[PDB]
């Protein structure tokens, strides 16, 4: 709904931007078992590729029962009377065509390659001169590093665009964090 | 009437390396036999952490193990006296207890977590003298100094501190960060830091969530505590705080202090205090 939030630019002894500001934004979440509450929305506002660098400031939209329902225990509270809430914001009236996404990029593992191609429980033969690889040579990761358990730097992705609609989330929809489009806008 | 050239403080508030094991919940007063991280699979029985390290309270503030100058040997014994004769050692003993009370010493085992009890043991045999139970998510972490029953704690390391009694404390953590992820311990030059093959974090590392007090600095009171450093600055945040050009700032109020004998309202000593219980080689020249 209308009740988000934004903190201006103080800075914080107990967050470091060295190599998992990109990485945890909703793993803490139970929203890989998915028992309870569904409902996250996962966005990103700034898409600035300068130099080796792309989203460094937090402004994600999450939905509407999230914080209102799924809160029934002490999860998120301890901070109720610190300050007081001021003067409401908007929901922002304008919006473009511009935001990104990262759902389906799993099709072909680069640390297990040669044997994924053909077994079919028989024997090979002819597995040498079958099609070849060193026609092509690319170099390029500019992509959101998010990283896991036994990996090196980053393992890949390609950017994939072209699915998007003004259309957020749904229920019962959900393939890795999120569904196609989403409302975020610029300002 | 000057400063030394030489000088070293020890470190009081010494921690061990804090071995962590895994293990299953509802076995939790019988653990004498939970398991430790056997390498780098890990799995799905155990679904909560034991955290344990002891800790020992020495005794001493301002007395140095190697000084140079006579003079100012007895004048920083005198102003830790004058210190000691204002109040007890309780105001940053409490806050000492405060780092105890939750896991802090977790330091992203903890987030991520859905109940971390820790369990203090004062011991003067092998046999337990008294214990405490705290609930780290459920106390502070950040301010307003308020939860009963933990001023004896804070007594307890007042007395250590100022030498009213042998204490050692032999601590437990359990941290329920779920049924059976993949914790991660500290790492040395990659390969996860071991001790005998059982994971384990440094007791530099467990050393530094306890004197992580200050919350007393230059700013505005609304990000909270800094380990107490001198010149008190922040490794891989990257902000390092406490600049030497304004004046609060731990060899500026120490030698101020020492030579030119201030005191304005300025009770906040704790964090020079709090500098000499860490020790290290101050200075000099």
């Amino acid at each position: 709904m209308d009740h988000y939030l934004d903190i201006r630019l103080r800075p914080d002894p107990e967050f470091p931007p060295a190599q998992l500001m990109s990485v945890l934004f909703g793993k803490l979440h139970q929203a890989l078992v998915a028992q309870g509450g569904d409902r996250i929305g996962v966005s990103f506002p700034d898409l600035d590729e300068s130099r080796s660098r792309l989203g460094e400031r937090l402004r994600i939209h999450a939905s509407a029962d999230d914080l209102r329902a799924l809160l029934a225990r002490p999860w998120l509270e301890g901070l109720r009377d610190h300050l007081q809430f001021g003067e409401p914001a908007v929901v922002p009236h304008p919006t473009p065509y511009r935001q990104v996404s990262r759902v389906q990029a799993k099709s072909n593992p680069e640390r297990l390659r040669r044997r994924l191609m053909r077994r079919h429980d028989l024997s090979e033969e002819e597995a040498r001169k079958r099609i070849p690889d060193t026609v092509a040579r690319a170099l390029d990761l500019p992509f959101v590093t998010l990283r896991s358990q036994s990996t090196g730097q980053h393992f890949r992705l390609f950017i994939r665009h072209g699915p998007l609609q003004v259309t957020a989330e749904e229920g019962g929809f959900t393939c890795y964090g999120l569904s196609k489009g989403g409302f975020v806008p610029w300002f | 009437l000057s400063t030394a050239s030489v000088l070293a403080f020890e470190r009081k508030l010494d921690p061990s390396d804090a071995l962590m094991s895994a293990g299953a919940w509802a076995q939790r007063d019988a653990s004498q036999e939970w398991p430790a991280v056997t390498v780098a699979n890990l799995p799905s029985d155990a679904d909560t952490l034991k955290v344990r390290f002891t800790l020992r309270v020495l005794g001493g503030a301002g007395t140095p193990s190697a000084c140079n100058d006579a003079a100012y040997r007895d004048k920083l014994l005198q102003t830790v006296a004058t210190y000691v004769n204002d109040q007890g050692f309780a105001e940053l003993a409490r806050r000492y207890a405060h780092n105890l009370a939750n896991a802090r010493f977790l330091w992203r085992n903890r987030v991520g977590a859905e109940a971390v009890e820790v369990r203090i043991n004062h011991i003067r045999q092998g046999e337990v003298a008294r214990a405490w139970r705290f609930d780290a998510l459920a106390i502070g972490l950040r301010d307003f100094k308020a939860d009963a029953e933990l001023d004896a704690l804070a007594e307890l390391i007042a007395s250590g501190l100022s030498g009213s009694g042998h204490v050692l404390l032999e601590v437990v953590a359990f941290a329920r960060i779920g049924d059976g992820q993949e914790v991660f311990p500290s790492q040395e030059l990659k390969t996860l830091y071991s001790v005998r093959d059982a994971a384990a974090i440094h007791s530099q590392k467990i050393g530094n969530a306890l004197r992580t007090i200050d919350t007393w600095y230059p700013d505005e009171d609304g990000l909270g505590p800094i380990a107490v450093e001198p010149y008190g600055s922040v490794t891989s945040q990257g902000k390092a705080y406490r600049q030497p050009k304004q004046k609060l700032d731990f060899y500026t109020l120490l030698d101020n202090w020492v030579l030119r004998d201030e005191a304005p309202a300025v009770e906040q000593q704790h964090y020079v205090i709090a500098n000499l219980i860490r020790g290290g080689v101050f200075g000099e020249a």
